[PDB]
C-alpha cells in the first residue's frame, strides 16, 4: 500500500500478534481482579488460544452470514468486515464484546464504509431474528459501532486482495504466453484465496504477494510454474535479491495454510458454554 | 504590430460619444493596437470597481494625463512598482479621436534626416 | 482585429485592363437585391411606406389629409 | 478545552480551540445526525467517508483528519483551523482586484486536485466554497463528505450529486458512470468565477442549469463525443449559435484563455487531465505565481 | 511501476469481467482507466 495508512497498521512478525492477544486477555484480567469483583485466577477467566479457536469457529459463521445476505455483495465488503473483525480483537477481549455483536457491528460499519448503501428492509431480513429482539441488538450494535472505530484507531481503509488479482491475470494476457488460457488458474486461486484470508495473513504479507502467492500455488497445483513472470519482476532493481524473498514468503504461506484447520464444533460448544457463562458474569461497569 | 508608432485605430460611434471620462474606455475598446489585454485597467473591468485600485494593485495602469474637452485627450502609459511610485513608459495621444503614438524627439528626428538626405 | 479604410477592388480592374482588347462587359442590371454600403436597398418599392407597416392606423380610407391633419 | 463556538455545520457543529493536549490552535467537530429512531443507521455515510479519505490524503494540499476519538456518544474529528475561504474572499466587493493571485489560488488548488487523482479517489463535490484558506495562504482542499473511490469493478455509481451551480455536463444528463471530469469541470467553473468575479452558470434547477451551461458553450457539436444524446437521459438543448470563450469572460491573457477552453472541452475523455494542465505552459510563464507571502488577505 | 497510457496487449486484449459498453461510455470511464486503477492497487507494495 503505497498509499501509507496502513504502512502504521501492518505488524510485522507472528510473534508480535501473539503477544498484543496475550496482552489484552492479561489486561482484561487485571482490571477485573483490581475491581475486585473477584479473587485472582477464578475458574471464569479464560485463555487466549482458546479464545482465539472460539473467535475463528464463529468468524467461519459470520462468513456464512456475509454470504446469505439477501443483496448481493462485493468480495470487497465481505473482506472489509473480516479484517475489521481480527483487528478489533487485536486490541481488547472476547468477554469484554460478546462476539455476536461484535460480529453484526463489523458487518453494518463496513456496509456504510463501503458504500454499498444497503436497503433497511434488506438487512433486518437477512438476520433471521425476531424484530424486537434484532432492535435489542441494534440498539446495542449503534453504541458499540462508536466503540469499534475508537478502538480502530479510526484507521478504516481496508485493503482487499482482489483488486491485485484481477490486475495480475490482466499482466498474464499480456506479457507472459508461457501460460495460457489462465481461468482453471483463476478458480483455484480463489480457493487459495479463501483459505488464506481465514489465516493471520491479511496481518502480516503484502495483499499484492498474497495474491501472487495464490497465482503460484495454483501453477504449481496444476502443472505451471511463473519462473519466467518472476523473472519479469526479476528486470527490476534489487538485481538477484527480490527473488529469495519472494520464494521464502512464498512457503510460509504454504506453511500456514497446510496447518490451519477449522475448529472441531465439540470443543468449540465446551468452549461457547463457558464463555457465555463468563459474560452472564457480573461486570456492570460504573456509576 | 510591425510598427506601434505607424499605426492608428479609430471608431464611429465612440466619436460623438467622447467626454474626459469615456476616454480611458475609447483607448479600452480593445482590438485597439496601443493598448493590451495585459493592462490591469483590463484586470478592473474584468473584476468590479474603479477606484485607489490603481494604487493598491501596482502595475500597467493607463491613465489620462492632460485633456482638452473637445479634441485633445492624451493619455500615459505607467509601470508602478509600489504605491507612490510611477514609471513612465509611453504616451499615446488622440486627435480629432484618432489615435497615435507620440514620436520619440529622436527617432522622429532620424527618420526626417534619412528622407531628406 | 485590425481592418484598415476599405481598399480598391482588386479582384477585377487587372482584367479591365486586360490588352485593351477582349475586356470584361458591364455587368447587367442587376434588377433584384444589391448590398451598397451595408443597407440591402433592393429594387422594386414605394415612396412613402404604409404607416400600417410598424404601427396601428387610426384614420379611415377616407383620408382628407388637410381635414384628418 | 473548547475555546470558541463557531458555530454549526450541514451535518456537524464546530468548536475553535486549544485539546486536552497541546496549547496549539485547531478546530474541532462534533458529530451530528438525527438519532430519533430506535433503529438508527449509526454514523452516517458522510462522516465514515469524509474521516477516512481525510486521514489516508496527506499532502501539502490536503487538510488531514489529524487525532480523533469519541469517549461519548460524541465523534472528535480534529482538522487545523484555517483564515477563511476564497469564496468569501473573492464574494466581497473588489477589496483587492489582484492578478497574478488569482493564478498562484488555481496552482494551489491544482496541485492538490493532482495529489487526490493520484491517490485514486474522486473528491466528489468542489463547490466554490469548502475550499479553505490558512494564515499562510496554502489553500488546502475540505470538504471530503461525498468523495467515493473510482475503480475497474462495476458498482452503483452515485448519481446527481455535485451543487447545481457548479454541475458536470455528463453528470446533468444522468450518466450512470464517471470519471475525472466531474472534478476537473468544477475547478473550471472556480476559475471561471476567479475571473468573471460573479458565478459563471447560474442553474435555478436541473434542467435551467443544463440549458445555462449549453448557452454559456454553444450546443455541443456532433463531433464532440456523439453519444451525448445516446448516454441514458439527454433532451435536444436550444440550438445555440454558440459563443467563444472570448464572449462570456471578456478577456485576460490568452494563456488563461488556452487552460479554460481546455477545462471546459466536452468530450470526457478529451478533458484536461491534472498531470496535464500543470504543465500547460501557462503556469512556468513570465507572471510570476504569487509565494503567498504577499497573497492577499481582507479583514 | 505501470504506465499511465496502455497501448500495449492490455488495451488490445480491451477485455474485463464484462469487458467495455457503448451506451454508458458516454458516462466516460473508458476501460482504459479501469485497467490503470486494477493494475496499479494490485502492484501497490509486494515488498513491506
Amino acid at each position: 500500500h503505497n498509499s501509507s495508512q496502513k504502512r502504521h497498521w501492518t505488524f510485522s512478525s507472528e510473534e508480535q500478534l501473539a503477544r498484543l492477544r496475550a496482552d489484552a486477555n492479561r489486561k482484561f484480567r487485571c482490571k477485573a481482579v483490581a475491581n475486585g469483583k473477584v479473587l485472582p485466577n477464578d475458574p471464569v477467566f479464560l485463555e487466549p488460544h482458546e479464545e482465539m479457536t472460539l473467535c475463528k469457529y464463529y468468524e467461519k459463521r459470520l462468513l456464512e452470514f456475509c454470504s446469505v445476505f439477501k443483496p448481493a455483495m462485493p468480495r470487497s465488503v465481505v473482506g472489509t468486515a473480516c479484517m475489521y473483525f481480527k483487528r478489533f480483537y487485536l486490541n481488547n477481549s472476547v468477554m469484554e464484546y460478546h462476539p455476536r455483536i461484535i460480529m453484526l457491528t463489523c458487518a453494518f460499519l463496513a456496509c456504510k464504509v463501503d458504500e454499498f448503501n444497503v436497503s433497511s428492509p434488506q438487512f433486518v431480513g437477512n438476520l433471521r431474528e425476531s424484530p424486537l429482539g434484532q432492535e435489542k441488538a441494534l440498539e446495542q450494535i449503534l453504541e458499540y459501532e462508536l466503540l469499534l472505530i475508537q478502538q480502530l484507531n479510526f484507521h478504516l481503509i481496508v485493503h482487499n486482495p482482489y483488486r491485485p488479482f484481477e490486475g495480475f491475470l490482466i499482466d498474464l494476457k499480456t506479457r507472459y504466453p508461457i501460460l495460457e488460457n489462465p481461468e482453471i488458474l483463476r478458480k483455484t486461486a480463489d480457493d487459495f484465496l479463501n483459505r488464506i484470508a481465514l489465516t493471520d495473513a491479511y496481518l502480516l504479507y503484502t495483499p499484492s504477494q498474497i495474491a501472487l502467492t495464490a497465482i503460484l500455488s495454483s501453477a504449481s497445483r496444476a502443472g505451471i510454474t511463473m519462473e519466467s513472470y518472476l523473472s519479469e519482476s526479476l528486470m527490476l532493481k534489487e538485481n538477484r535479491t527480490c527473488l529469495s524473498q519472494l520464494l521464502d514468503i512464498m512457503k510460509s504461506m504454504r506453511n500456514l495454510v497446510k496447518k490451519y484447520e477449522p475448529p472441531r464444533s465439540e470443543e468449540v460448544a465446551v468452549l461457547k458454554q463457558k464463555l457465555e457463562r463468563c459474560h452472564s458474569a457480573e461486570l456492570a461497569l460504573n456509576v | 504590430r510591425d510598427n506601434l508608432l505607424g499605426i492608428s485605430w479609430v471608431d464611429s460611434s465612440w466619436i460623438p460619444i467622447l467626454n474626459s471620462g469615456s476616454v480611458l474606455d475609447y483607448f479600452s475598446e480593445r482590438s485597439n493596437p496601443f493598448y493590451d489585454r495585459t493592462c490591469n485597467n483590463e484586470v478592473v473591468k474584468m473584476q468590479r470597481l474603479t477606484l485607489e485600485h490603481l494604487n493598491q494593485m501596482v502595475g500597467i495602469e493607463y491613465i489620462l494625463l492632460h485633456a482638452q474637452e473637445p479634441i485633445l485627450f492624451i493619455i500615459r502609459k505607467q509601470q508602478r512598482q509600489s504605491p507612490a511610485q510611477v514609471i513612465p513608459l509611453a504616451d499615446y495621444y488622440i486627435i480629432a479621436g484618432v489615435i497615435y503614438q507620440a514620436p520619440d524627439l529622436g527617432s522622429v528626428i532620424n527618420s526626417r534626416v534619412l528622407t531628406a538626405v | 482585429l485590425l481592418p484598415p479604410p476599405m481598399q480598391y477592388i482588386k479582384e477585377y480592374t487587372d482584367e479591365n485592363i486586360q490588352e485593351g482588347l477582349a475586356p470584361k462587359p458591364p455587368p447587367p442590371i442587376k434588377d433584384s437585391y444589391m448590398m451598397f454600403g451595408n443597407q440591402f436597398q433592393c429594387d422594386d418599392l414605394i415612396i412613402r411606406p404604409l404607416e400600417s407597416q410598424g404601427i396601428e392606423r387610426l384614420h379611415p380610407m377616407q383620408f382628407d389629409h388637410k381635414k384628418e391633419l | 478545552e473548547k475555546l470558541d463556538f463557531l458555530g454549526e455545520g450541514q451535518f456537524a457543529t464546530v468548536y475553535k480551540a486549544r485539546d486536552k493536549n497541546t496549547n496549539q490552535i485547531v478546530a474541532i467537530k462534533k458529530i451530528k445526525l438525527g438519532h430519533r429512531s430506535e433503529a438508527k443507521d449509526g454514523i452516517n455515510r458522510t462522516a465514515l467517508r469524509e474521516i477516512k479519505l481525510l486521514q489516508e490524503l496527506s499532502h501539502p494540499n490536503i487538510i488531514g483528519l489529524l487525532d480523533a476519538f469519541g469517549h461519548k456518544s460524541n465523534i472528535s474529528l480534529v482538522f487545523d483551523f484555517m483564515e477563511t475561504d476564497l469564496e468569501v474572499i473573492i464574494k466581497d466587493n473588489s477589496l483587492v482586484l489582484t492578478p497574478s493571485h488569482i493564478k498562484a489560488y488555481m496552482l494551489m488548488t491544482l496541485q492538490g486536485l493532482e495529489y487526490l487523482h493520484q491517490h485514486w479517489i474522486l473528491h466528489r463535490d468542489l463547490k466554490p466554497n469548502n475550499l479553505l484558506l490558512d494564515e499562510n495562504g496554502v489553500l488546502k482542499l475540505a470538504d471530503f463528505g461525498l468523495a467515493k473511490s473510482f475503480g475497474s469493478p462495476n458498482r452503483a455509481y452515485t448519481h446527481q450529486v455535485v451543487t447545481r451551480w457548479y454541475r458536470a455536463p455528463e453528470l446533468l444528463f444522468g450518466a450512470r458512470m464517471y470519471g475525472v471530469g466531474v472534478d476537473m469541470w468544477a475547478v473550471g467553473c472556480i476559475l471561471a468565477e476567479l475571473l468573471l468575479r460573479v458565478p459563471f452558470l447560474p442553474g435555478d434547477s436541473d434542467l435551467d442549469q443544463l440549458t445555462r451551461i449549453f448557452e454559456t458553450l454553444g450546443t455541443p457539436t456532433e463531433e464532440q463525443w456523439p453519444d451525448m444524446c445516446s448516454l441514458p437521459d439527454y433532451v435536444t438543448f436550444k440550438s445555440f449559435p454558440g459563443i467563444p470563450l472570448h464572449h462570456i469572460f471578456s478577456a485576460a491573457g490568452d494563456d488563461l484563455l488556452d487552460l479554460i477552453q481546455g477545462l471546459f472541452l466536452f468530450n470526457p475523455c478529451a478533458r484536461i487531465t491534472a498531470t496535464q494542465a500543470l504543465k500547460m505552459k501557462y503556469f512556468s510563464n513570465r507572471p510570476g505565481p504569487t509565494p503567498g507571502c504577499q497573497l492577499p488577505r481582507p479583514n | 511501476h505501470v504506465p499511465e497510457l496502455e497501448m500495449l496487449g492490455r488495451l488490445g486484449y480491451l477485455n474485463h469481467v464484462r469487458a467495455a459498453s457503448p451506451q454508458d461510455l458516454a458516462g466516460g470511464y473508458t476501460s482504459s482507466l479501469a485497467c490503470h486503477r486494477a493494475l496499479q492497487d494490485a502492484f501497490s507494495g509486494l515488498f513491506w
